[PDB]
């Protein structure tokens, strides 16, 4: 993985993402529509169970109440959850409060889990975003369009802008995150080795990483106003608010409100205001952690006889710019035979990175056509040409460093190893020829140790 | 015609815990028929035989 | 069965921490076998 | 990605309950209502796709309150896995839209049922095995459905709250062995009445039959114990451990059966001491009752 892990689940990115925030923003993150989203995003029931633990004490509890609730035969499952308790930033172990090392969770998280379980106020059904009761009287089918539009621009961006012409600042946002990578020689950016897997399985998981990509920068911007925001869509649809978010609103509100109907998951009206109303791909988001659709009779097909992979052809107009920015194939004289000569056009795109995973991916999955007819195994033999042909980039080596050769005695060449080790600066060693690589980057350090030993 | 039907009563060989007790099916026992580590079985309410 | 039973009477008082568990699972089948032939050794009835 | 489901039979006596507010008590049936509102929230808690079913049980029938019979819920399912003319209060469940739609079904529903008590017929009781029989024509409907892709893990909770009445008590093992099948799990949670019948459900499919104390501590009994997960139920270890035990003695006599023997050839375990028939119209030969009568 080069940068996909932490987008398959979802109860990781954010614990991992919230370790390294501002004390005054966590703050304001503990309310009552952060509650039913630190628990629904987890899976074991050993850390949703303790969610409960902590609402109905309300004196601290030591850690033998919690060594004895496993019995005998459960403490295997208690160390599995006890990196996780470190992972939500929520709990604290005090000194004594009533016996010995009392475990206590933070009074500004207890409050507000209570509104959202069991009691209840007034703050929570006047403020919008969060909830803005407004019903939906809309062609559902009209709008289905637009959404599909947010993410063909982004298409656009990653090929070289083939006939668009927006002014979205898209190319650099998804840089940061190792997606689009700038081109050296030209200036329209291209995309990574990891962006290739992200147009495979078409899931709502990434889009929920470009909304907190701006919040990483933790200067004017807070976290409290996201979460509140982010809920809308979470809800499906018949989830909006009129007009109210119109009288309730700021400048802060207004920028995180434009990058996020870009994204796909919501649809606003005409000049950035009046009603606006999420799309249909939020539905998913909630849902599970991936999915699948948008074909109802699959009429592409593979070969599993020969070699070169003869790729599906005729679906829509996704499949026509998908496949030229994967390795750019052929095409013949009917209906786009694409992928009828694969022997060096895959190589001029595996020079750039080692996509090996992602073309197995678009080669197995995609669209499910050989597994469900048949019953082999989709690949041949041709799961050992596509290893060849990663190894041949592994050939030579483009690096610079330094070489000290000319020593006297063989101990002491062992003592300049660990310099170079240490500091993190050494490439390669040969204690038979008294070679070793040094990195330019730290040669201002490795010449002083040899003179003063 | 048949006379004679055992009705047999669900024991847990136990009070509290079943690791603080001998279990069930051990060895000194006398349900040496299928011996293993169970955790209940019957008994025969005229001969007490577990 | 006088003679069987005195054997593990005389052997089991070795080692008190292991009697205590072997006295407390054979006792409750082997009475009913006991009390079988316990009242036929003063019976004096054909009926 | 998951869905599950909590069936939860509530024995609403009215005259229980009416009972026990005399005796200075502050969980009476006004309160009732309230564990089902801690509960059922606390079950959508942990998946906002779960469903919600509560059944109860009156001293005429067994009267659903989640969903309803009348026109409302009845006819149309205001299930979340429906979102076609249901999403006014469908949509946000995340908080207290529909989990307080689910509530107000059961106060809209008992309205009915509450007025419709006027105890003129002198007293017939409630009838608690008819409750287990509508639980499980409930859980095989939503199965068959719901059988592709997804499996729906539920289980089934009673709370017993009176004693029964003039019921055959086999009524009450049929819904035993027809819930086995399916691989369910069935509870109990009674509050002063003891039953042995309740009891028997719960040694046959594994379940665990738990012993309320007082009655304000009902919510920590319901959470940890009764949990539709199911999942940390082995290693759990909360209720103490079952000291008495009832089964079953005779079908139509007045013994503890041990022994004995059944009248005939029928089933109507009875006892040893009989040489011919009893309650039927059968016969049994003279060459074992001269040998069992004298020893
Ligand atoms: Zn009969």
């Amino acid at each position: 993985s080069r940068g996909l892990n932490r987008v398959h689940l979802q109860c990781r990115n954010l614990q991992e993402f919230l370790g390294g925030l501002s004390p005054g923003v966590l703050d304001r993150l503990y309310g009552h529509p952060a509650t039913c989203l630190a628990v629904f995003r987890e899976l074991p029931s050993l850390a949703k169970n303790w969610v409960m633990r902590m609402l109905f004490l309300e004196q601290p509890l030591p850690q033998a109440a919690v060594a004895l609730w496993v019995k005998k035969e459960f403490s295997k499952a208690q160390e599995e959850s006890t990196g996780l308790l470190s992972g939500l930033r929520i709990w604290h172990t005090q000194l004594l409060p009533g016996g010995l090392q009392g475990l206590i969770l933070n009074p500004i998280f207890r409050q507000n889990l209570r509104i959202a379980l069991l009691g209840g106020g007034k703050a929570w059904s006047d403020d919008t975003s969060q909830l803005g009761p407004d019903k939906h009287a809309r062609d559902v089918p009209s709008l289905d369009k637009y959404a599909e539009e947010r993410w063909e621009v982004v298409l656009h961006f990653m090929v070289g802008s083939p006939s668009a012409a927006v002014s979205q600042d898209l190319a650099q946002l998804l840089s940061q995150a190792g997606l689009m990578k700038s081109t050296e020689p030209g200036e329209p950016p291209c995309i990574t080795s990891a962006g290739f897997q992200f147009l495979l399985l078409d899931t709502p998981a990434q889009l929920w990483y470009f909304m907190l990509q701006y919040l990483q920068t933790a200067q004017s911007r807070g976290m409290d106003l996201v979460e509140i925001l982010s809920f809308l869509f979470q809800l499906s649809f018949s989830t909006l608010g009129k007009d109210y978010s119109v009288e309730g609103m700021s400048d802060s509100l207004l920028n995180f409100l434009q990058h996020l109907r870009e994204f796909g998951l919501v649809f606003q009206r005409k000049r950035k205001s009046r009603r606006y109303y999420p799309t249909r791909l939020a539905i998913n988001l909630s849902s599970g952690v991936s999915g699948a659709g948008g074909t109802v009779h699959q009429p592409g097909f593979i070969v599993v006889e020969t070699n070169y992979r003869l790729y599906a052809y005729t679906e829509s107009e996704l499949q026509i710019a998908l496949i030229a920015l994967f390795s750019e194939m052929l095409y013949r004289f009917p209906n786009m035979v694409v992928a009828q000569v694969t022997r060096e056009s895959v190589q001029q795109a595996i020079a750039s990175g080692i996509t090996a995973q992602q073309i197995i991916h678009f080669l197995r999955t995609r669209a499910h056509p050989v597994m469900l007819k048949q019953t082999p195994v989709l690949p041949p033999t041709i799961t050992d040409q596509i290893r060849l042909w990663e190894l041949e980039r592994d050939r030579l080596r483009f690096t610079e460093g330094v070489l000290y050769n000319q020593f006297l005695s063989q101990v002491d060449f062992e003592l300049l190893l660990a310099h170079a080790r240490e500091l993190g600066v050494l490439v390669f060693e040969n204690s038979a020829k008294r070679l070793m690589v040094v990195t330019p980057a730290g040669h201002s350090d490795v010449k002083r140790f040899w003179k003063r030993q | 015609s048949l006379i004679r039907m055992g009705f047999p009563q669900h024991t847990i060989a136990s009070l509290s815990d079943q690791d603080a007790k001998p279990s069930f099916s051990m060895a000194h026992l006398d349900g040496n028929t299928e011996p293993g580590l169970t955790l209940g079985g019957y008994f025969c309410p005229q001969c007490r035989a577990k | 069965f006088q003679v069987t039973k005195l054997c593990p009477f005389q052997e089991k008082i070795r080692r008190q921490y292991l009697s205590t568990n072997l006295v407390s699972h054979i006792e409750e089948m082997l009475q009913t076998a006991y009390n079988k032939l316990h009242t036929w050794q003063s019976r004096r009835l054909m009926k | 990605d998951e869905l599950n489901l909590l069936v939860i039979v509530v024995d609403a006596n009215p005259i229980w309950w009416g009972k026990q507010a005399l005796k200075e008590s502050q969980f009476t049936l006004s309160k009732c209502i309230d564990a089902v509102m801690v509960l059922g929230n606390s079950h959508l808690f942990m998946n906002r796709s779960n469903k919600l079913a509560v059944i109860a049980s009156h001293i005429q029938e067994s009267r659903f309150l989640y969903p309803g019979k009348n026109g409302r819920l009845g006819d149309f399912f205001g299930d979340p896995g429906n979102p076609p003319e249901f999403n006014p209060s469908g949509s946000k469940d995340g908080k207290y839209e529909l989990l307080t739609s689910a509530n107000e079904v059961i106060v809209e529903e008992i309205k009915d049922l509450m007025t419709k008590s006027d105890i003129k017929g002198q007293h017939t009781e409630t009838l608690l095995a008819g409750s287990l029989a509508k639980a499980l024509c409930y859980i095989h409907r939503m199965n068959k459905e719901v059988k592709d892709n997804q499996e729906m893990k539920s289980r089934i909770l009673v709370i017993k709250a009176a004693e029964d009445s003039a019921l055959q008590y086999m009524n009450f093992m049929n819904v035993i062995f027809a819930a086995q099948k399916q691989n369910i799990l069935i509870d109990a949670c009674v509050l002063d009445s003891d039953s042995g019948l309740l009891q028997q459900a719960c040694d046959i499919t594994g379940g665990l039959y738990l012993k309320v104390p007082q009655m304000p501590s009902l919510l920590q009994y319901l959470l940890w114990v009764f949990l539709p997960d199911q999942d940390q139920r082995s290693q759990l270890i909360l209720p103490p451990p079952v000291h008495v035990d009832y089964r079953a003695a005779c079908f139509c006599h007045r013994n503890l059966i041990e022994i004995g023997y059944v009248c005939s050839v029928c089933l109507s375990i009875f006892c040893n001491f009989s040489p011919i028939c009893t309650t039927c119209e059968t016969a049994f030969k003279i060459s074992l009752p001269p040998v069992l009568k004298a020893k």
